[PDB]
């Protein structure tokens, strides 16, 4: 079922018409992430009982994969192999002559449109006026995020009727959370956590998805107050501290010695400018060498060039914590950069009793 | 009562949507003159002749054709002679494919052969048959345009007759051939232009909904007819098509403006309003990017108004996740105690969130070598558009409407 | 530095002397500290929307949550009433507490449904504070 959303299913029945009426070649939707695209869609077209083919952009990756899973879904619904988009056409024309194909229209849904101007540059084009070419009763749907002004080819093409699905407010959120209350508890009880959980978290967190799975979570230490025995302030005392701590993610859900040392050097070495090295290290007053100089000078003992060091520092390579820039087959010039952050170099500097900020020359 | 309404409707629909053909021509009575008659000689003799039309796209390119070759080929049984041969640049993009095509068109696969074999002599040495081109420039892209220079050759050979027409949308199509090619190719031009003023268009518009003479109820076609000439002269719908005549003058935008204000006809309503032509108007006149920032969120906004003091600040430079963050965080500092309290990975997901939405694009891309912070990002959007959609935002708080304006 | 500090205390006495005070309070030093933090400051600040300045808007906020933290070791109705009785001192006529009411009402409204800082729980309903308000 849809709540909030008679406007848009409104304009799509009159759109449609009867069944043996003809419609627009290409209408494009687009609309939010948490808009409800695939589920207001899908739902009119089954409710309405259409000859439709529900197609998916990200597992149909290639040509032959898109048409061949088209024509197979549609046959289905009346083995086919088809390679070329020529051959899809006659294929097609071939294929809607069915008696249930006859006076129907046909609707190819497709979702995450935003793909297919990556794949080739005809097939936009073919797929926009599909009606012209096969003339037997077809449509085809969009559905993405992404605006119609991105989607324009360089030469210009037929023009789609463009769509947007409105963006969701308090009303309609609390009212589809609320549609689906627990019938262990009274609705009102779901209504207030709904309350309560709108008034905390719709600053930052609009998305329906993410805030229902947050309730979902969240549900059991609302309730365990009452098992344990229409209190608000008790439970809004006792529940307070629990959404401070879950706030703290919302979206979110020990190296050896030596390597300590390197990476705190790697670290020095790509944010210190060269011309203060030495004025950090020299007694009196970036490439491989650079860092053995400066390792060699931090370190109080004297270390050998054994080659473990070396294999220290492709592991750390390997663990993407020093990106190699150079050639690969350049291993006498190498170049690096560090990717850790700031918090935790002086994190894994305190565990060594060593004092990084005092050689960053930025923050000096 | 519904009947009708039902049968209009059809009619109507099948008049826009698939572009059925009308007797109706609007100032093209010279050009397509001049086409019927050329065709007429190319169908009655047995001389050649190659033609380009060029148009802008919507302008009834196909329709000239169309209406001309239901004209001429009716005429005599010279139909029976002529064969025709419709190619389309999109669907044959390469020069095999035309040629299969060439030959299943013309039922002479079982003649030529059923392999794969590359041997075209079959055709070429037993060559009225006439040659339809759709997106005629895609073929002057080809590695070699050896179609289009043999087409030429054989237009100009003395062997068999051959029509030839192409359809172009750009106007520099003659430098997109060959020497060979052009110095081969008869120049027959024909331009589409909409050369007519807005009374015109008026007068477009009013036969465009004015229903056929054919249609069963006569009583209720003139009671339509009656309500289409006197919404004619209505200031509201004369402003609007005004509006979209100033915007173009291509007939397709008007077709498809006219199909959903048909949208709105119920059995309350039969006949149509100015306010209907004025909804419609609006809801094909709305910008797509205040509609994408109407529907962001608080932090995205601030984010975005931090975007635009550093546009300001640093005229016309790049940027990265560091320095639009160290602002936050300066804005929020210099507030005493606003609820803001955020860490770093929620504010770096909304700029991944934001930079998702394609509403900031990287410079020179490259991956690896550059984390996603400390890269170089871009803001796709003006001042004025933020201020103005900032101003229809429903609940913007009062610290960060005046951070805004600071 | 150390100097600051001495300015402060110089601050606080120069507060007691201009209300012929034999004693140094602590509102003295309340109303220096933000004198001494302000630092960069604007010719005017804009109006709030009957209009309202925005340090006046911050006195409220400070004041409301002040009290309501405080109660939690409210109702609308009840709030509003303690508000009234604090704001006895400065009210002089029927006109004046009309507007006091307006104003309090609108700035209610406005604290719950724009800037969150006030959460509604369910005439008279329950106010609570966010807890992420210091
Ligand atoms: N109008 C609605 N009425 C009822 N449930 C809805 C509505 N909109 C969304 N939902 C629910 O929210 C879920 C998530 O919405 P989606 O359908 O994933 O969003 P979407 O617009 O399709 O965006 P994409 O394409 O999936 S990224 C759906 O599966 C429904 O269960
Ligand atoms: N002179 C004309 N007479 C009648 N209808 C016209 C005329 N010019 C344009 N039209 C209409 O304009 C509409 C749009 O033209 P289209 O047929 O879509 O363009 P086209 O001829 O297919 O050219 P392209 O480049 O292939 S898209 C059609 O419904 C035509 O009937
Ligand atoms: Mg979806
Ligand atoms: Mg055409």
């Amino acid at each position: 079922v849809v709540l909030c959303r008679e406007s848009q299913v409104s304009i799509l029945q009159s759109l449609f018409g009867e069944r043996h009426h003809f419609s627009f070649p290409s209408i494009f939707i687009y609309g939010h992430t948490a808009s409800g695209k695939t589920y207001v869609t899908q739902t009119l077209l089954k409710t309405l009982e259409l000859p439709h083919v529900f197609v998916n952009c990200v597992e149909c990756f290639t040509l032959r994969l898109l048409l061949e899973q088209i024509l197979n879904k549609l046959n289905h619904l009346s083995e086919i192999t088809c390679e070329t988009f020529n051959d899809f056409v006659r294929l097609f024309k071939q294929v809607t002559t069915a008696e249930n194909l006859k006076d129907q229209t046909v609707y190819i849904v497709l979702d995450k449109a935003e793909y297919l101007r990556d794949m080739e540059a005809n097939l936009l084009p073919g797929f926009l006026r599909l009606q012209e070419l096969a003339d037997r009763n077809v449509t085809v749907l969009f559905l993405s995020e992404i605006v119609w002004e991105k989607f324009r080819p360089n030469t210009g093409c037929f023009e789609p009727f463009v769509l947007y699905f409105p963006d969701y407010s308090i009303g309609n959120l609390q009212k589809i959370l609320s549609h689906d209350h627990p019938p262990e508890y009274s609705a009102d009880f779901y209504a207030a956590y709904i309350n309560i959980l709108l008034g905390v978290f719709y600053t930052v967190c609009r998305d329906l998805k993410e805030l229902r799975h947050l309730a979902v979570l969240n549900f059991p230490k609302y309730c365990e107050p009452v098992v344990k025995g229409r209190d608000t302030r008790k439970l809004w005392r006792n529940i307070e501290p629990h959404l401070k701590k879950a706030m703290q993610t919302v979206y979110l859900r020990e190296l050896p010695y030596y390597s300590k040392f390197i990476l705190i050097a790697a670290y020095l070495a790509s944010y210190n400018p060269a011309r203060t090295d030495k004025r950090f290290f020299l007694k009196h007053h970036f490439p491989l060498d650079r860092l053995l100089a400066i390792l060699y000078s931090i370190v109080d003992s004297r270390v050998a060039p054994t080659a473990n060091i070396f294999s220290q520092i492709t592991s750390l390579v390997t663990l993407q914590l020093l990106t190699l820039v150079g050639h690969d087959d350049q291993l006498d010039g190498p170049k690096y950069k560090c990717t850790v952050s700031l918090d935790f170099i002086r994190a894994i500097a305190r565990t060594v009793n060593f004092d990084i900020i005092k050689y960053l020359y930025d923050f000096l | 009562h519904t009947e009708c309404l039902s049968q209009v409707q059809r009619i109507l629909r099948e008049r826009f949507c698939r572009q059925s053909p009308h007797s109706n021509l609007f100032g093209v009575q010279v050009q397509y003159k001049h086409l019927s008659e050329l065709l007429k000689r190319t169908a009655l003799h047995g001389e050649s002749n190659s033609v380009l039309i060029i148009g802008p796209r919507g302008s009834g390119k196909t329709m000239l054709i169309n209406h001309a070759l239901k004209e001429l080929m009716e005429i005599e049984e010279v139909s029976e002679n002529v064969l025709q041969v419709h190619l389309n640049g999109l669907l044959q993009i390469n020069d095999k494919i035309a040629l299969k095509e060439i030959t299943r068109q013309l039922n002479l696969e079982n003649v030529v052969g059923d392999k794969v074999f590359g041997s075209f002599a079959e055709n070429l040495s037993f060559l009225p048959v006439i040659f339809i081109l759709d997106e005629f420039d895609l073929f002057a892209h080809h590695k070699n345009q050896t179609l289009l220079y043999n087409l030429f050759d054989i237009s100009q050979s003395a062997q068999t007759p051959i029509a030839v027409i192409g359809l172009t949308c750009r106007l520099d199509i003659l430098e997109l051939l060959e020497k060979r090619v052009k110095s081969r190719f008869s120049h027959r031009q024909i331009h589409l232009m909409n050369s007519f003023g807005f009374p015109q268009y008026v007068k477009i518009f009013k036969e465009q909904l004015s229903l056929p003479a054919e249609f069963p109820d006569k009583v209720f076609a003139e009671k339509w007819n009656e309500n289409v000439q006197y919404l004619s002269e209505d200031r509201s719908v004369q402003e609007v098509l005004q509006k979209h005549f100033n915007i173009s003058k291509n007939l397709r935008s008007l077709h498809m403006l006219l199909m959903l204000a048909l949208n709105r006809v119920t059995a309350s309503h039969p006949f149509m309003t100015a306010v209907d032509l004025m909804e419609a108007s609006q809801l094909c006149s709305m910008d797509s990017k205040a509609n994408i920032v109407h529907g962001l969120s608080v932090l995205e906004i601030c984010l975005i108004i931090a975007m635009k003091h550093l546009n300001d600040i640093y005229e016309e430079e790049p940027f990265n996740f560091q320095m639009v963050y160290n602002e936050f965080q300066k804005f929020v500092q210099r507030k005493a105690h606003s609820v803001y309290n955020f860490e770093k990975p929620v504010v770096m997901k909304a700029f991944e969130h934001l930079q998702q939405l394609e509403l900031i694009k990287p410079m020179e891309r490259t991956s690896g070598n550059s984390q996603r912070e400390y890269q170089l990002m871009k803001l796709l959007l003006d001042n004025t558009q933020i201020m103005n959609a900032l101003q229809k935002y429903p609940n913007c708080p009062t610290d960060v409407r005046q951070w805004a304006t600071s | 530095t150390v100097r600051q500090l001495e300015s402060m205390i110089r601050l606080s006495e120069a507060m007691a002397r201009m209300h012929c005070c034999d004693e140094v309070q602590p509102k003295h030093v309340k109303e220096a500290f933000r004198l001494l933090n302000k630092s960069i400051i604007r010719v005017e600040t804009p109006d709030v929307n009957l209009r309202l300045g925005f340090s006046e808007y911050c006195r409220i906020s400070n004041l409301i949550v002040l009290h309501l933290r405080k109660v939690e070791e409210l109702k609308r109705s009840e709030l509003v009433n303690w508000y009234l009785k604090e704001i006895e001192s400065e009210i002089d006529s029927e006109e004046e507490l009309i507007n006091k009411k307006r104003i309090i009402e609108k700035v209610i409204h406005r604290l719950t449904h724009y800037d969150h800082v006030l959460i509604e729980l369910t005439e008279d309903p329950y106010l609570v504070v966010n807890p992420n308000y210091l």
